[PDB]
């Protein structure tokens, strides 16, 4: 028998790589429905 | 193509019951990038 989880203990003295590192993953999905997120369309000063 | 488009017009009228003989065109109200099928609709009324 084992409990299926374990806590990390992070204490500030640990070596590099034993330290806590936040992660975020931007997963994204494509083109089966209307384009609904995208970047700022860069724009420039108006000339005539 | 998944876009849901509403067009609309408001006007004053002074008439008893029927849809009025006359001409007017609906301006576009809003367009929503929804991406759902629609095959049936229903209306919401005040009690
Ligand atoms: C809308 O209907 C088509 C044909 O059945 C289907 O391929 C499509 O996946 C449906 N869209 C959704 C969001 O279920």
């Amino acid at each position: 028998c084992y409990f299926p989880l374990q806590s990390y203990g992070f204490q500030p003295t640990y070596g590099v790589g034993y330290q806590p590192y936040r992660v975020v993953v931007l997963s994204f999905e494509l083109l089966h429905a209307p384009a609904t997120v995208c970047g700022p369309k860069k724009s420039t000063n108006l000339v005539k | 193509d998944g876009y849901f488009k509403i067009y609309s017009k408001h006007t004053p009228i002074n008439l008893v019951r029927d849809l009025p003989q006359g001409f007017s065109a609906l301006e576009p109200l809003v367009d929503l990038p929804i991406g759902i099928n629609i095959t049936r609709f229903q209306t919401l009324l005040a009690l």
